[PDB]
C-alpha cells in the first residue's frame, strides 16, 4: 500500500541509504497531522449509520425521481433503498481507511479504479453519489483539523465522481 | 509494503468492515508514540557505527575463530562484507520501526536470506548471534534517559526487539 | 537547490499536478521542525566567536603537536592559528546554512564536495576539524530539539570527514 | 527552484558571511506563518476549479466575444486549452506560494510565455486579465475568514497578489 | 595478482604473441629493483615487532588521549594496545607483501579495499595510523635504494588513509 | 594469474603470517637468478621457430605415420595447425617461465586441452612426444655456453624441464 | 607523443641519414643522467601535492583576493579546481620529464589552455604565477641533496624549469 | 612514436594520473639497456660503410647469379652494386633507428611497412637482404649485451623479410 511512511521508505530504499533528516521531518508531518486524521475516522466511524442514512435521504429529497420512478437502478422500493444504503457505506467505510492511512491510496485501489465502468453499467448517476458525499461534509459535526482532513478526503471521492 | 495503518486498512478491506474500536485505538496509540517512535529510528540510524561495531566486538570476542586466520570474517574484503550485512539489516529494522509493521524487513531483507548465506558459506548461527548482539546494543542506545524528555519506550522497545529476533530467526 | 519544500515542489511538477495532501504534510513537518532548527541557527551564529575559539583551543588541548610542529600546515604560529579559526568558522557558517535550509543541502554543495582533496593537498587532518565539531557540538548550549538539530547537522559534517 | 530559505542561503554563500539578525528574524516570521502559508496553499488548491472558474466567468462576462463564433476561445478545443492554461498558471502561483518564492514561477512557468501566446495568436492581455480575476478570486477565497482560525493573513495575501501580478505581466 | 611480470605477460597473452624486447626490458627492470625491494622486505620482516611496537609507541606520544580516554576504540587498557599493536602489523605485513611483489597489488586487495568502513565503523581514526606509517618510515634503519622502495610503498599507504 | 613472489605472497596472506626466512631467500635467489631467467626467456623466444622445427623433425621420423597421406599432419592445413599448437604450447611455456609460476599455463593453456585433442581426433600422445622434443631441443639452446658469460643455469633449466614435462602430461 | 630519442630519430629520418656523433653523444648523455631523471620524476610525483601546496600558498598571500568572497578561488568548488589544475600541469610535467620532450605538454595539456580559461573566466597571468610558484617548489625538491647521491642535476633543473615556463607562458 | 617511454606515459595518460612505481621500473628496465642500445648504435653507424659493403659482397658469394645474370633487377653492373648498397644501408639506418629508440617502432614504421609489395614489384628476392643482414651480425665486432641488441634488431628484421 501507499501511503506517505511507506514512500519514505522506498526512497531511502531505492538508493540503499538510512532514513535521512528530511524523509524524518515528513513522517513527522505525517503522525502530527495524524491526530486529526484519527479524530475525523472516529467520528465518522461511530456516526456511520446516522450519516449513511441522512445522505440517502439527502439524495433522495435533491433528486426525487429515485423514490418514484420504476426500474432497479432506482430506490423506489426497498431493496432499491438497502443498495443505495449500502453503497453510501461503502463510499465512507474507503474514506475513513483513507483518514487511517494518511493518504488517498486505499480511496485510489478500493474505491475509485472501476467506479466509472460500474456507474455507467447500472446507470447509477454519480451526481447522486456527489450529493451523497456533500451530506456527509456538511454533517459530520467535526471541527478543526480534523473536519479539515474529513474534508479533503470527502472532496477527493468527489473529484473521482467528477 | 505496509506500515501499521496499512496492515489493518487491509485486513479491513478483505472483511469489508469498518474498523473496530479496537484497531482505532491500537492506531491512535500509534500516533501519539510516533515521537518516541521517531526518535527511535534517529537514535538507530545516527549511531549505526556504533551499533554494529558493539555487537561485532561481542560476537568476535565469542567467537575468535571467526577473525583468526581461515575464519569467515578474517581478510579486509570479508570483514567489510559483513559489516556491511550488520548495518544491512540493521537498516531494514530501522524500516520496520519506522512503518510499525515487519513487511518491508520480510520481504526486501530476510525472504531468500538463509539460503543466500548457506550458498555463500557464511555460519547463519553467527550472523543471528550478530543480531541478537545489535538488538542488544541499539536497545541500550533507545533506552538511553540522557538527552532526550523521560518516559515510557517499553512498548516500542520490545517492538524492535521483536524485529530483531526476526531477523536473526531468518538466518540461524 | 536541495530543500524539502523545492523537493516537494519538484515532486509534484514532474507529474504536473497540484500539491498533494501528503507532500503538504511533508512541508508541515519542515515547518513544526524549522522552529528548532532557526532557534539552533540563532544560537549558533550569535555566540560564533566563542564557539570558533573554544574548538580551536580544544583541538590544540586534544593534537598538542598542531601548536608546537613547525611547517605551514600547522598552527604553532599567530597565521596558523587564524587559518584554523576561519576554517572552523566557514565549518559553522555552512552548518547554520544547512539549519536554515532544512536539509543537508548546503553542506553537500558549499563544505563536503572537494573537501577531501583540499584537505589532502594541504595535510590538513579531518579528526583536527572532527574534534572541533565535537567541542561546538559540546558547548552551543542549546536543549531540546533545538540541540537535537544542530546535533544532526553536525555530525552530518563529522560523517563526512570521517 | 528556491524557496525562501535557499535565496537568502545563497545570498549569504556569495558573500561568504553568516545570516545576519535580520534575515534569520524574516525567517523565523516565515516559520511562525508556515501553518498560514500551508492554510493558502491548501484553499487555493482545493478551491482551484472554482477560481478558474470565477475569473472566466468575469473575463467571458466583459470579453464576450471571446466566446463568440471566431473568439479565441469558442470551440470547446480553445475553451479547454484556455481553462488548462488558467490552471496551469495558478498550479506554477501555488508553487511559488509554497516556496515563499517566485523562482519556480519565473523559470518554468512565466520565462518565455509571451512569445508562445504571440506566436500563438493568444491575446496575451486577455490572458493577464483572467489572472488578475483568478488573483481576486484566490484572494477572496484564502480571506474567507470561515471554517478557520482567526487572524491575520494581509502579509501573505499581499506575497500571493504579487506573485498573480508577476504572472500577469510575463504575458501582458 | 596484479604483478610488473604478469602485467606484462597478459599484455604478450592478450595480442596472442611472444614477449618482445620491450617486455623484456621491462621485467629486467623489476629485477633489477628487486635487490632493494627484498632488501627491505628483509629488514621490516626482521625488525617486525620493534617497528610495530615503536610506531604504535609513536602514535600514543603523538595522540596521548588514546592512552587515557575510556572507550574500546581508545587503548587505555591492554585489549586496546594488543589490537593496535596487531592493526599495525597488518599495515606492515601487507607493506612487505607488496615490496615482495613489486607492486601495489597486494596493498590495493589486502589492505586498501573495505580499509575506509572498518575505520568509520569502528571510529578508528586514519591519523593514528598515519603517525604510525610516518614513524616506520623515519626508523627502518635503511639507507639508498632499499630506503627508497620501503618509503614508497609507505607512502603508498599514506595516501589510501587520506 | 601468478608469479613466483605473488602465488608466496597469496599462500603467506592466507596464513595471516609475515614470509619466513625460507621464502625471503627462495625469492632473493629469484632475483638474483633473474638475469639468466631472461636469457632462457629470450633465447627461447628468439629460436622458437627452429625450435618447433628441430622437435617436429624427430617426432616425424619417429611416427612418420604421421606426414603420410590419411596422417593427421599430412596436409598443409593439418601442417600448419600442428605448428601452430607447437608454437602456442612453447609460448606459453616461456610465460610460465619469466613468471616462475606454472599458473598461467595451466589457466590459459593446458586446461581442457586434453578434452579438445580427444574431441579433435588429434593423437594427445603424439602431441606429449612433441612437448618432450620441443624441451630437449629448448634445453638444448638455453645451455649453449655460447655468447653468453659462463655460469650455472641447473636449476633454471629444470624449472623449464618441469614447465615442459607439465605440458606434456596435460595431454598424454 | 615524442621522447628525446624519438624526436632526434624523427629528425634524423626525415633527412635520410644516420646519426651523427654530436647526437649520439647526447642522446648517450641522456641515458647516463637516466637514473638522475628517475629521481626528479619520483620525487616531483611522490611529493605532487606538497609542491601544489606551495605553490598555492604564495599565490594566495600575494594574491588574497583570488580566496576572498568573490575571488576565483573562494568557494569550494572552484578551489579544489584550481588545485586539480595545478596538479594537471604538473603532472603533465613530470610525463615530459620522464619524455626529455615537451611534446607531450604542449599537444595533449598546453595547447587551447588559454582559450579554455579565457571563456572560463579563469585569470590566466595568476595560473601562469602559480605554475611558477610550483616550479620553485619542485625543484627545491628535486635538488634537495639529504637521502640520495651527491651529484650535478643541473642540467637536468634547467630543463624541468624550461618545462615549467613553456606551460606558465602557455597561459599568460 | 612507439618508445617505451611512450608508452609508459600514454598508459598514465589515459587513466588520468601519475606515473606509477611499475612504470618507473619499467623506464628504468630501458635506461639500463640503452647503454648497451648505444654503444651498438655506434658501433653500426661507425663501422657503416665497411658492413655495407661487406654484406653486399656476402650476398654476391652466397647467391653469384645476382652479380651474373643480367636485368635491372640484379648486380651485374656498377649501378646493381651501387642500388644494392643502398639499399643495405637503408636496412642499417634504420636498425640503428630502433637501437636509438629502443623498440620496433622506427622498423615497423620506416622499413617493413610496405617492404613486401616493395620487393615483390621490384623482384627483390628477400633472401638477399635475409644474408647481408647475416653478415652483418657475424660482423659488427660487438660483445656482450652490445651484441645482443644489436642481434635482436638485426633478427628482427630478418624475420620480418621470412
Ligand atoms: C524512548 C526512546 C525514550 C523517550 C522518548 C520521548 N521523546 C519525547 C518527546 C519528543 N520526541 C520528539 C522527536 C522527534 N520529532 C521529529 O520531528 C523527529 C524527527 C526529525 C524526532 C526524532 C519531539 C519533537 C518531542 C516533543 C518535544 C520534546 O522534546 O519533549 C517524549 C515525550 C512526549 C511524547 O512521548 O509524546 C518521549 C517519552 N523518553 C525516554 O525516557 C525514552 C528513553
Ligand atoms: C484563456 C486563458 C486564453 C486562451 C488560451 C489558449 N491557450 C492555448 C494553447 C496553448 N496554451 C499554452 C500554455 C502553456 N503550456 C505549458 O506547458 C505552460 C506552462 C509550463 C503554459 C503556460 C501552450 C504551449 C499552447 C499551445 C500548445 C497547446 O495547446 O497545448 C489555446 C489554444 C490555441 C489554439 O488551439 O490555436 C488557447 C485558446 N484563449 C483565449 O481566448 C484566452 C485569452
Ligand atoms: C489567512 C489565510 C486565514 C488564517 C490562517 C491561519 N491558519 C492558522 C492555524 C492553522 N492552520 C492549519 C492548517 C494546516 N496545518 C498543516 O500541517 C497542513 C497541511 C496538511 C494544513 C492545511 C493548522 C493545522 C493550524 C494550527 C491549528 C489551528 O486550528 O490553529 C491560523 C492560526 C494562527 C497560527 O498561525 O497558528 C491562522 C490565523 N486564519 C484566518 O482567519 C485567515 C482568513
Ligand atoms: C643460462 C641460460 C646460461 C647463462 C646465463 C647468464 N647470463 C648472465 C649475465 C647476464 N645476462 C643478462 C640478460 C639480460 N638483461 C636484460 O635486460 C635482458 C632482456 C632484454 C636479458 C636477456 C645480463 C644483462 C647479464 C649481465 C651482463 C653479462 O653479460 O654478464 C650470467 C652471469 C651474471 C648472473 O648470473 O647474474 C649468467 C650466468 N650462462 C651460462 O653459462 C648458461 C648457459
Ligand atoms: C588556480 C590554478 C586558478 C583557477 C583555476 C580554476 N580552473 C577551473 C575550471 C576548469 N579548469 C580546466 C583545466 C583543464 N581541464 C583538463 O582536462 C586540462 C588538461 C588536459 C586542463 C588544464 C577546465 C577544462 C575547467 C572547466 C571544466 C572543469 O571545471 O572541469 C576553475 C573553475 C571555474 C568555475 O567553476 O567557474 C577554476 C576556479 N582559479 C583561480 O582562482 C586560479 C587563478
Ligand atoms: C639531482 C636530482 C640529485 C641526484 C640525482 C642522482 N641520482 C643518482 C643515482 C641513482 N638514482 C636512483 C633512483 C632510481 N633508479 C630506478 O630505476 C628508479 C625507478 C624505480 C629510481 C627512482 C638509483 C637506483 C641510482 C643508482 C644507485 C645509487 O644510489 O646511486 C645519482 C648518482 C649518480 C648516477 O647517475 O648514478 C645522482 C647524482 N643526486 C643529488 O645529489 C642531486 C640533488
Ligand atoms: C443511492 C445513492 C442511489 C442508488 C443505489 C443503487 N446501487 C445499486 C447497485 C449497485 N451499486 C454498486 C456499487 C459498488 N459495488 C462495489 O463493490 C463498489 C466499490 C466499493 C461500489 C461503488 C454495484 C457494483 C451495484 C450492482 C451490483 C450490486 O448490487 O452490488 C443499486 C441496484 C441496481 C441494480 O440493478 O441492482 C441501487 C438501486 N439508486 C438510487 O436511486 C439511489 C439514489
Ligand atoms: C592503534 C593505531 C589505535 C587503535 C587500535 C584498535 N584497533 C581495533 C579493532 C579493530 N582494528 C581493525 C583493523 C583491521 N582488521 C583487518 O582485517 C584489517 C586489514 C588488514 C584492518 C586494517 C578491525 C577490523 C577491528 C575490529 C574487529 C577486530 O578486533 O579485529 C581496536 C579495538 C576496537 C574495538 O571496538 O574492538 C583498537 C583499540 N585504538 C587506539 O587507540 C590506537 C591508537
Ligand atoms: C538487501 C539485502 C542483502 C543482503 C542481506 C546481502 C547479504 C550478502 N552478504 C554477502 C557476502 C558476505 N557476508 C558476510 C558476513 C559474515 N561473515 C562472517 O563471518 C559473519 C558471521 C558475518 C558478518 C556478521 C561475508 C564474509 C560475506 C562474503 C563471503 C565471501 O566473500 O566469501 C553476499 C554475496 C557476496 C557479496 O555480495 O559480497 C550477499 C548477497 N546483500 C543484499 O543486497
Ligand atoms: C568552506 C570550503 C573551504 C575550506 C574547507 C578551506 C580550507 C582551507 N584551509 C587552508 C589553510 C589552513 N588551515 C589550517 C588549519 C589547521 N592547522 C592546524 O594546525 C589546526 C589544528 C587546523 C585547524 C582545525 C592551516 C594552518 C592552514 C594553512 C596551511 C597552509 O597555508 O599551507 C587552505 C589553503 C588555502 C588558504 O590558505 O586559504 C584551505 C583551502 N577553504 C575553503 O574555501
Ligand atoms: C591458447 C590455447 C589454444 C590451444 C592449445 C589450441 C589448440 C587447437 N588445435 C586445433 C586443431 C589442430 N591441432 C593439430 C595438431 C596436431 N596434429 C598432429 O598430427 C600432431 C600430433 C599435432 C601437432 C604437434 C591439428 C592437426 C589440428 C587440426 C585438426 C583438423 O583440422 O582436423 C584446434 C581446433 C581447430 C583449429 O583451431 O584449427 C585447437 C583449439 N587453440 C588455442 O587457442
Ligand atoms: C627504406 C625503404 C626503402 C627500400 C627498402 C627501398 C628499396 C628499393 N631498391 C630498388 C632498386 C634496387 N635494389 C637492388 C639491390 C639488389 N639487386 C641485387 O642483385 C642485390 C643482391 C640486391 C642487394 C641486396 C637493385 C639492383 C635495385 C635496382 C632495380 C631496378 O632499378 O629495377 C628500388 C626501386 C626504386 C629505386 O631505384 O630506388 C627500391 C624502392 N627504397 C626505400 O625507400
Amino acid at each position: 500500500m501507499k501511503t506517505p511512511i511507506t514512500e519514505a521508505i522506498a526512497a531511502a530504499d531505492t538508493q540503499g541509504r538510512f532514513l535521512s533528516n528530511t524523509e524524518l521531518q515528513a513522517v513527522n508531518g505525517r503522525f502530527e497531522r495524524a491526530a486529526a486524521s484519527m479524530e475525523a475516522a472516529r467520528a465518522l466511524t461511530n456516526n456511520a449509520q446516522q450519516l449513511i442514512d441522512g445522505a440517502a435521504n439527502a439524495v433522495y429529497q435533491k433528486f426525487p425521481y429515485t423514490t418514484q420512478m420504476q426500474g432497479a437502478n432506482f430506490a423506489s422500493d426497498s431493496r432499491g433503498k438497502s443498495k443505495c444504503a449500502r453503497d453510501i457505506g461503502y463510499y465512507l467505510r474507503i474514506i475513513t481507511y483513507s483518514l487511517v492511512a494518511g493518504g488517498t491510496g486505499p480511496l485510489d485501489e478500493y474505491l475509485i479504479a472501476g467506479l466509472d465502468e460500474i456507474n455507467r453499467t447500472f446507470d447509477l448517476s454519480p451526481s447522486w453519489y456527489v450529493e451523497a458525499l456533500k451530506y456527509i461534509k456538511a454533517n459530520h459535526g467535526l471541527s478543526g483539523q480534523a473536519a479539515n482532513e474529513a474534508n479533503t478526503y470527502i472532496d477527493y471521492a468527489i473529484n473521482a465522481l467528477s | 509494503m505496509l506500515d501499521a495503518f496499512a496492515k489493518v486498512v487491509s485486513q479491513a478491506d478483505t472483511k469489508g468492515e469498518f474498523l473496530s474500536s479496537a484497531q482505532l485505538d491500537a492506531l491512535s496509540n500509534v500516533v501519539k508514540d510516533g515521537s518516541k517512535r521517531l526518535d527511535a529510528v534517529n537514535r538507530m540510524t545516527s549511531n549505526a557505527s556504533t551499533i554494529v561495531a558493539n555487537a561485532a566486538r561481542s560476537l568476535f570476542e565469542e567467537q575468535p575463530q571467526l577473525i583468526q586466520p581461515g575464519g569467515n570474517a578474517y581478510t579486509n574484503r570479508r570483514m567489510a562484507a559483513c559489516l556491511r550485512d550488520m548495518e544491512i539489516i540493521l537498516r531494514y529494522v530501522t524500516y520496520a520501526t519506522l512503518a510499525g509493521d515487519s513487511s518491508v524487513l520480510d520481504d526486501r531483507c530476510l525472504n531468500g536470506l538463509r539460503e543466500t548465506y548457506q550458498a555463500l558459506g557464511v555460519p547463519g548461527g553467527s550472523v543471528a548471534a550478530g543480531v541478537a548482539k545489535m538488538k542488544d546494543a541499539a536497545i541500550a542506545i533507545v533506552n538511553d534517559p540522557n538527552g532526550i524528555t523521560k518516559g515510557d519506550c517499553s512498548a516500542l522497545v520490545s517492538e524492535i526487539a521483536s524485529y530483531f529476533d526476526r531477523a536473526a530467526a531468518a538466518v540461524a
